[PDB]
C-alpha cells in the first residue's frame, strides 16, 4: 500500500528522538551531580578536520 | 553567492515539485499538477526574476501558499543578503590600465604637478590648430585624481590626451605609461608652493627616477629656483 | 552563565516549532476544516429507492493507457431517484461529491475504459445492483437540507478521522516545540546551579 | 554623556519619571547612536542649539524640570568654553527664568559671571559645579587624609551593592559603598541641644552619622558648619 | 488586540460563505461570539471617547475608525438576525498595534526590532486590508452590469492575487474581471509603488548598515596566532 | 490662532470628500451613464404579436445544485416575431438585453433546471402565454432604430431611478464635504474672535 508516510516518520523520529537523547543526557549528567572516550575524538576527529589531506579528499569525495 | 543561489533555487524547486506532484489533501489529492522537476525549475526562474509568464503556475492551494512564501523569501534575501555583497563586487577605478602603443604615434608622458591651470596652457599650445599634423599623444601620469574641470578638459580631447593615475616614482607606473617608448617626458612644477626648493627637489627626484628607468630619453622640466638647476647637472644621465 | 550557541539554536528551533504549531493549526482551521464540516453537515438518513432509469444522453469520460494517454470514451447515464425518509422528496443518488460536482445529471460515473462496450457493461452491472434491490433494505444515505435540496450522497468525502489529524499534529508539533524549550532551560539551570556546589 | 546617563539611569535609582532630552548642534556619532539606542523611552536626542528660542521651545525647556549644561573638560581655551556655557545659561534664563540650571565651569574665576546674571539664584537651586575646583580640592583634601577622594566619591554616586562572601578586602569595602548622603531637618526634640549630644543620639539610638548643619540668625545666609563644637546649639529649623 | 485578532479570524471563517443568509440563534455559532467581541469593542472605544482631550481629534484618529465601520453593522446584524460580509476586513488594520503590544510583553527590547515589526505590521495590515477590499468588490459585480459579472474569488485567492501583484510577478491565472476591480487594482498598484518608493526604502536602508571589520578571531587549534598592533599602514 | 491638528485633519478630510465627490461623479458619467442612456434611447412602442413558433435547435443552459455545480442541461428555442407599430417590421421579442446578448436566436431563456423535461415545460408554459394572446392587447415594447434593427425588448436594463443615484450620492458626498470645511472655518472663526471679547 501507500507507505510514503513511514519515511518521513523515520526521519522525524530520528530527529526529535535523537534531539531528546542529547537533552536528557545533558539533563541526567547535571541531575546526578545534584544528589576510553579520549582517543575516539582523534581516530576520526583529526581526519574530519580540513587541515588533514586525507580529510580534504574525504570532503571532496562526499 | 552563486552556490547559495543555485542551492536555494534547486531546493525550493524540489519542495514545490513535491507539493504539486501530490494534491491538496483536503481535496483528496485530486488536483495534482503533473509537473516535471525541470518544469518546476523553469517556474521558479520565471518567478524570482518577476517575469511571470503564467504558462506554468501552481494550481494547488498549498502550492500557491508556498509560492507566496517563496516570493517573500526571495525578495527578502535579495534585498538583505546579496545587494551589499553584490556591491562589494562592483567597485571599479576609472584611471588605471596602461597605454596602447599605437605605431606611428609618438606619445609624450607629462608628469609633475597637474591641474586645470598648468595643464590648460600646455594643452592649448601643443594642440593648437596651427600646429597642423603632429602624431604626438599627451599621456598624463599624476597621483591625484582629476577634478571635474580636469575631467571636462580631458573629455575635450579623445584620441589626443589620456590620463593615468600613478606616480613616476614607481617603475611599474613608468611601464604603464610606456615611458621607455615615449618620445619625451615633460615635468610641470606648481608655480605656487609653500617652499620653492622642496618642489624643485621633487622635480629633480622625478628626473632621477625617469633617467634611472630609461636613460636615453629627453626630459624637459620646470625649475622654480635658479640655484636648484645645478642638481640636474649633478645627475649623470 | 551565558546561553551557548548550541543552547541558543535549540531555543531558536524550539520557538520555530511553537510558532509553526500555531500556524499549521491556524491554516488547517479554514483550509481543511471548512471543507470538512460542510461535509459533516449532511446527516444520515434512511431512504428507499424510488426509481432507476436511463436517459440515453452520453457523457464523455477520459481513460488512459498509463503513459500519459488522453483517450476519451463515453458512457451512458443512469438517474437513480430515491425516496427520502426525512426530507421525503424525489432526489438522486451520488457516489460522492466528486461524482456529483463533475456530472450531477448522473448517479454513477464508471471508471472510464478504452472501449465503449467496456464502459457500457460497467453501467449495467452497476444498474443490475439497483434494478433488483428496490425499496427493500432501506440504506443509510447522506442528505443536506441547506446546500443541495435534491441530491443525496452515498458516502462522505472524509472519515471520522478528518477531525483528528488537523488538531493532532500541529499540537504534537506544539508540545514538542515546548519540550525543546523547557528541557533547554531546565538542563541549563541544572548546568549553572549545580556547578557551584563547591 | 555616558557617565551622566549611567548615574542617572542606574538601576538603584529605582522609580524616577525623568526623561533626559539632549539638544546639541552636532549630529551624534555611531557610538552615540548606539548609546541612544540603548535607551528608548528614557533618552531622546534633538538637533539644535540652546541659543535659538525655537529650539528651546522644541525641547519644551519651559515645562522641563531642570537643564544640565555639560562642558567639554578638554578644550584649547578653558575661559572660552566657560563663556559659552555662561551664554547658554543666559539664553535659557532669558527664555524661562523660573528654572533650575546645573552647569559645569572649567575655571573658578569664570563662576562670578553667573552671579552677575540677574535670574540665576543659588537659593532657588541653580547650581554651578566647578570641575577644576572640585577635582583639585578632592586631590588636595586627600593630601591631608590619604583616601578621602574615594570615600567622598562613593557617597553621592549610586553604586550597586554586590554580596561578597569570601574574606577579601572587597567584602569589607562594599560594606560602606552603599551608603549615601542625605539632607534632613532635625526633629523638634533637639532644640537647644549640643551638636555632640545630637550626634551621639543619632548614631547610638538610630545609627545615623550626622556631619553638618544649617545655621542662620539675622546674619549672612545659612552656612554649612562641618562638625560644630558644644559651643553651637541646634536651632529648630 | 487579541479579540481584534479573533474578530479577524471570524471574518476569515465568514469569507467562505455567500453574500448574506438569515439566522436566528446559531448556524456556525456565527454571530453569538461576534456580538460579545463587538460589545467589548464598543465598551473599549466608549471609555476612551471620554478620555479625549480633543473630542474631534479622537474622532478622526484611525484607531476607532477601524472600530467604527465594524460595530454598527454588527448591531444592525443582530437587530436583523442576518449577517453581512461587508467592511469587516478593516479589523485587520488594527494589526498596526502589534509592535506596541509586543513591546508590553518584554519580547522586543531593540529599536531595530521595533522598527522592523512596525514595517512588517504595516505591510501585512495594508495587504490584508486591500485584499479584503478587492474581495468585497469581486464577490459582487459591476452594478451597471446588474451584478452579473461576479468573480467568485475566495478571500485567500485574492490574497494570492495581491502578493503576485505587489511583487510585479503577475501570473495572470487570477485577475480582476470587473471594471471597478480593475480600477482598484490600478489604484493599488500606484499606491503600492508609492509606499515602496517613499515609505520603506529609507527605512529598509536603516536596517542595512554593516561594518566589515568586527567580530572575533576563530581560535583554530594548532595555529599559534600573533596579534600585531601599533601604527599599521601599507609601508610598516 | 493656528489651525490645530484636530481642525487641520477635518480640513484634510473635508477636501478628501470634495475631491472624491467630483471623481465618483466623474467616474459614473461614462461608467454608469454611458450604458444607461443607450438603454434609454430605445423608445416605448405599442406593438402586436405577429407569430410564435419553435425551431428544434437545442441550446445548452447551465443549472446548478448550489454548492458550485456546473450541470448543463438544454432547452428548446422559441422565436416570437412581433409586428411593430413605429418601425412596422418583423422583429423578435427579448426579455432583456441579457437574454438578447447571450442568445439572440431565442426570445425566452428559461431558468435552467436539472432535468430536460423541467426545462421543456418552462418553455411551453411560457409559450402558452404567447399562443393564446396573439394580436389582441398590443403591449408596450422597447425598440431602438439605431443599434438593433430587428430586436425588440420587453423591459429595460434599468429603472427611472438609474439617473438618480449616479448624480445624487457623489453630490451628497460633495455637499457633506463642503459642510465639513465650512463648519470648521466658521467654528474656528467663532473660537478665535469671540475669545478676545475681554
Ligand atoms: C519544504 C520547505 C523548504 C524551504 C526551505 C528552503 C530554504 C532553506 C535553506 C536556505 C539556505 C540556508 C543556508 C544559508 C546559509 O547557510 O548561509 C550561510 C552561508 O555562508 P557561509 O557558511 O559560507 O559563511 C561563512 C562564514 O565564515 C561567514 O563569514
Ligand atoms: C506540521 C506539518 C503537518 C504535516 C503532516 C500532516 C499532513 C500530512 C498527512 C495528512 C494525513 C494523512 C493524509 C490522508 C491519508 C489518508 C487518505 C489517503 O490515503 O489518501 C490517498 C491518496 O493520497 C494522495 O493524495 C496521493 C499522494 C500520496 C502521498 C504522496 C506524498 C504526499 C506528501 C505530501 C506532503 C487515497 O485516498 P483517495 O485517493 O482514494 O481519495 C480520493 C477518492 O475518494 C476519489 O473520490
Ligand atoms: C492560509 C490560506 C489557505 C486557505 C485557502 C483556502 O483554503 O481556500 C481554498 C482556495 O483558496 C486558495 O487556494 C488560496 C491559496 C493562496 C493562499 C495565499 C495565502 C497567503 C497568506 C479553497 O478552495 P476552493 O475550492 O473552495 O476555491
Ligand atoms: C476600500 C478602500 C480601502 C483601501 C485603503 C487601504 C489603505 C488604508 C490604510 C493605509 C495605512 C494607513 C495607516 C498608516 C499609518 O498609520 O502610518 C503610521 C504608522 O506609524 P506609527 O504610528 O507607529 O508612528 C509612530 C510615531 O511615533 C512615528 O515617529
Ligand atoms: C461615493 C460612493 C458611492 C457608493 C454608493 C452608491 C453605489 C452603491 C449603491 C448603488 C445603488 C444601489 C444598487 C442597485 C440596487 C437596486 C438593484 C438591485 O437590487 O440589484 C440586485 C442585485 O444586487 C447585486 O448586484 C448582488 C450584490 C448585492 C449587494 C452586495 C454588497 C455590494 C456592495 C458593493 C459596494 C438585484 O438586481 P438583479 O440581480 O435581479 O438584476 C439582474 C437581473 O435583471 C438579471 O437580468
Ligand atoms: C474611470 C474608468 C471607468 C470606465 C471604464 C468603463 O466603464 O468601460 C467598461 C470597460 O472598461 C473597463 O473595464 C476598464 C477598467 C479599467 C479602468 C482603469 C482606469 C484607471 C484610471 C465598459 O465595459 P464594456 O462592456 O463596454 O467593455
Ligand atoms: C509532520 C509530521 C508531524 C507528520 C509525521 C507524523 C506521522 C507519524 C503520522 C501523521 C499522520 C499519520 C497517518 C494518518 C493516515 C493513515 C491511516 C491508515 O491508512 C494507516 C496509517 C496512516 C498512514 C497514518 C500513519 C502515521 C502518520 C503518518
Ligand atoms: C533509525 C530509526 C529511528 C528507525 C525507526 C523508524 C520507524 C519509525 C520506522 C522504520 C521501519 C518502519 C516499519 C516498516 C514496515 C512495518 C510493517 C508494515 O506492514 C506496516 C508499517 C511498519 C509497521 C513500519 C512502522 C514504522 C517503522 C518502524
Ligand atoms: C432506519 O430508519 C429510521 C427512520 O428513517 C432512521 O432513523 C434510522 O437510521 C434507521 N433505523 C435504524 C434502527 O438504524
Ligand atoms: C415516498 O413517496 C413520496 C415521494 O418522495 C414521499 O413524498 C413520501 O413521503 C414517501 N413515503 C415514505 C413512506 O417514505
Ligand atoms: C398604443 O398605440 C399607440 C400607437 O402605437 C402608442 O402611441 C401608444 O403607446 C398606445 N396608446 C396608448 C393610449 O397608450
Ligand atoms: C403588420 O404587418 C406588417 C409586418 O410587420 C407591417 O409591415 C405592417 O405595417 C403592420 N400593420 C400594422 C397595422 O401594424
Amino acid at each position: 500500500q501507500r507507505m510514503w508516510w513511514a519515511f518521513l516518520a523515520s526521519s522525524m523520529v530520528t530527529f526529535f528522538g535523537g534531539l531528546f537523547i542529547i537533552l536528557l543526557w545533558r539533563t541526567l549528567k547535571y541531575l546526578w551531580t545534584v544528589c576510553w572516550m579520549t582517543s575516539v575524538k582523534d581516530w576520526a576527529g583529526v581526519m574530519i578536520s580540513a587541515q588533514t589531506l586525507t580529510g580534504r579528499v574525504l570532503v571532496v569525495l562526499v | 553567492l552563486l552556490s547559495i543561489f543555485i542551492s536555494t533555487w534547486l531546493t525550493a524547486a524540489g519542495f514545490i515539485h513535491l507539493v504539486e506532484n501530490s494534491g491538496d489533501p483536503w481535496e483528496n489529492f485530486q488536483n495534482n499538477q503533473a509537473l516535471t522537476y525541470w518544469e518546476c525549475v523553469y517556474l521558479l526562474m520565471v518567478t524570482m526574476s518577476t517575469v511571470g509568464y503564467g504558462d506554468v503556475y501552481a494550481k494547488t492551494t498549498l502550492g500557491r501558499l508556498f509560492m507566496v512564501f517563496f516570493i517573500l523569501g526571495g525578495l527578502a534575501m535579495f534585498a538583505s543578503y546579496v545587494p551589499e555583497i553584490i556591491e562589494l563586487i562592483g567597485n571599479r577605478k576609472k584611471y588605471g590600465g596602461s597605454y596602447s602603443a599605437v605605431s606611428g604615434r609618438k606619445h609624450i608622458v607629462v608628469c609633475g604637478h597637474i591641474t586645470l591651470e598648468s595643464v590648460s596652457n600646455f594643452l592649448k599650445d601643443f594642440l593648437h590648430k596651427d600646429r597642423d599634423d603632429v602624431n604626438v599623444e599627451i599621456v598624463f601620469l599624476h597621483n591625484i585624481s582629476p577634478n571635474l574641470e580636469l575631467e571636462a578638459l580631458f573629455k575635450r580631447h579623445f584620441t589626443q590626451v589620456e590620463f593615468y593615475q600613478g606616480s613616476v616614482l614607481n617603475p611599474h607606473d613608468l611601464a604603464r605609461v610606456k615611458i621607455e617608448s615615449a618620445d619625451a617626458c615633460l615635468i610641470l612644477a606648481n608655480k605656487y608652493c609653500a617652499d620653492p626648493d622642496a618642489e624643485d627637489a621633487s622635480n629633480i627626484m622625478r628626473v632621477i627616477s625617469i633617467k634611472n628607468y630609461h636613460p636615453k630619453i629627453r626630459i624637459i622640466t620646470q625649475m622654480l629656483q635658479y640655484h636648484n638647476k645645478a642638481h640636474l647637472l649633478n645627475i649623470p644621465s | 552563565y551565558e546561553y551557548t550557541e548550541a543552547e541558543d539554536k535549540s531555543i531558536r528551533l524550539g520557538l520555530f516549532l511553537i510558532i509553526s504549531g500555531v500556524v499549521s493549526l491556524f491554516i488547517f482551521g479554514f483550509c481543511w476544516l471548512s471543507p470538512a464540516l460542510q461535509d459533516l453537515q449532511a446527516t444520515e438518513a434512511n431512504c428507499t429507492v424510488l426509481s432507476v432509469q436511463q436517459i440515453g444522453e452520453v457523457f464523455e469520460c477520459t481513460f488512459t493507457c498509463g503513459a500519459d494517454c488522453r483517450g476519451t470514451s463515453q458512457y451512458p447515464c443512469v438517474q437513480v431517484y430515491v425516496n427520502n425518509s426525512e426530507s421525503n422528496s424525489r432526489a438522486l443518488l451520488h457516489s460522492d461529491e466528486h461524482q456529483l460536482l463533475t456530472n450531477p445529471k448522473c448517479s454513477y460515473i464508471p471508471p472510464c475504459k478504452r472501449e465503449n462496450q467496456k464502459n457500457l457493461e460497467s453501467v449495467m452491472n452497476w444498474q443490475q445492483y439497483w434494478k433488483d434491490e428496490i425499496g427493500s433494505q432501506p440504506f443509510t444515505c447522506y442528505f443536506n437540507q441547506h446546500q443541495r435540496p435534491d441530491d443525496v450522497l452515498l458516502h462522505r468525502t472524509h472519515d471520522e478521522i478528518v477531525l483528528l489529524h488537523c488538531f493532532l499534529w500541529p499540537l504534537v508539533t506544539f508540545v514538542v516545540g515546548v519540550l525543546i524549550v523547557v528541557l533547554t532551560i531546565c538542563a541549563k539551570s541544572l548546568a549553572v546551579k549545580a556547578e557551584a556546589m563547591k | 554623556v555616558s557617565n551622566f546617563l549611567k548615574d542617572f539611569l542606574h538601576k538603584d535609582r529605582d522609580d524616577v519619571n525623568v526623561e533626559i532630552v539632549f539638544l546639541h548642534n552636532i549630529s551624534p556619532n555611531l557610538e552615540l547612536e548606539a548609546l541612544f539606542k540603548r535607551h528608548f523611552t528614557q533618552v531622546e536626542f534633538y538637533q539644535g542649539s540652546v541659543l535659538n528660542p525655537h529650539d528651546l521651545a522644541r525641547v519644551k525647556i519651559e515645562s522641563a524640570d531642570a537643564c544640565l549644561i555639560l562642558a567639554n573638560k578638554y578644550c584649547a581655551d578653558p575661559d572660552a568654553e566657560d563663556a559659552s556655557n555662561i551664554m547658554r545659561v543666559i539664553s535659557i534664563k532669558n527664555y524661562h527664568p523660573k528654572i533650575r540650571i546645573i552647569t559645569q565651569m572649567l575655571q573658578y574665576h569664570n563662576k562670578a559671571h553667573l552671579l552677575n546674571i540677574p535670574s540665576w539664584n543659588w537659593k532657588e537651586g541653580d547650581d554651578a559645579i566647578c570641575l577644576a575646583e572640585l577635582k583639585l580640592g578632592f586631590i588636595a583634601q586627600s593630601c591631608l587624609a590619604q583616601g578621602l577622594s574615594t570615600m567622598l566619591a562613593n557617597l553621592f554616586s549610586m553604586r550597586s551593592f554586590i554580596k561578597i562572601e569570601e574574606d577579601t578586602w572587597q567584602k569589607y569595602y562594599l560594606e560602606g559603598v552603599s551608603n549615601e548622603m542625605y539632607t534632613e531637618y532635625l526633629s523638634s526634640a533637639f532644640v537647644g541641644l549640643s551638636f555632640p549630644t545630637v550626634c551621639e543620639l543619632c548614631f547610638v539610638k538610630l545609627k545615623l552619622l550626622m556631619i553638618a548643619i544649617e545655621y542662620k540668625s539675622a546674619n549672612r545666609e545659612s552656612r554649612i558648619l562641618i562638625n560644630p563644637g558644644n559651643h553651637l546649639k541646634i536651632q529648630e529649623g | 488586540f487579541a479579540l481584534s485578532i479573533g474578530a479577524l479570524v471570524i471574518y476569515f471563517i465568514d469569507s467562505s460563505n455567500p453574500i448574506e443568509s438569515c439566522q436566528n440563534f446559531y448556524k456556525d455559532f456565527t454571530l453569538q461570539i461576534d456580538m460579545a467581541f463587538n460589545v467589548f469593542f464598543l465598551l473599549y472605544f466608549g471609555l476612551r471617547f471620554i478620555a479625549a482631550n480633543d473630542k474631534l481629534w479622537f474622532w478622526l484618529e484611525v484607531n476607532s475608525v477601524v472600530d467604527f465601520f465594524t460595530v454598527p453593522p454588527v448591531f444592525v446584524s443582530v437587530y436583523l438576525n442576518r449577517s453581512w460580509l461587508g467592511l469587516r476586513f478593516l479589523r485587520a488594520l488594527r494589526l498596526i498595534q502589534f509592535s506596541e503590544i509586543l513591546q508590553f510583553l518584554n519580547i522586543l527590547k531593540t529599536s531595530n526590532s521595533i522598527k522592523l515589526v512596525n514595517l512588517l505590521s504595516i505591510f501585512i495590515s495594508t495587504w490584508l486590508t486591500a485584499a479584503g477590499f478587492i474581495h468585497l468588490v469581486e464577490n459582487s459585480g459591476d452594478p451597471w452590469e446588474n451584478f452579473q459579472n461576479n468573480q467568485a474569488l475566495t478571500y485567500w485567492e485574492c490574497v494570492y492575487l495581491l502578493m503576485v501583484t505587489m511583487s510585479t510577478v503577475g501570473y495572470g491565472d487570477v485577475y480582476a474581471k470587473t471594471t471597478l476591480g480593475r480600477l482598484f487594482m490600478v489604484f493599488f498598484i500606484l499606491g503600492g509603488l508609492a509606499m515602496f518608493a517613499s515609505y520603506v526604502p529609507e527605512i529598509i536602508e536603516l536596517i542595512g548598515n554593516r561594518k566589515k571589520y568586527g567580530g572575533s578571531y576563530s581560535a583554530v587549534s594548532g595555529r599559534k596566532h600573533i596579534v600585531v598592533c601599533g601604527h599599521i599602514t601599507l609601508e610598516s
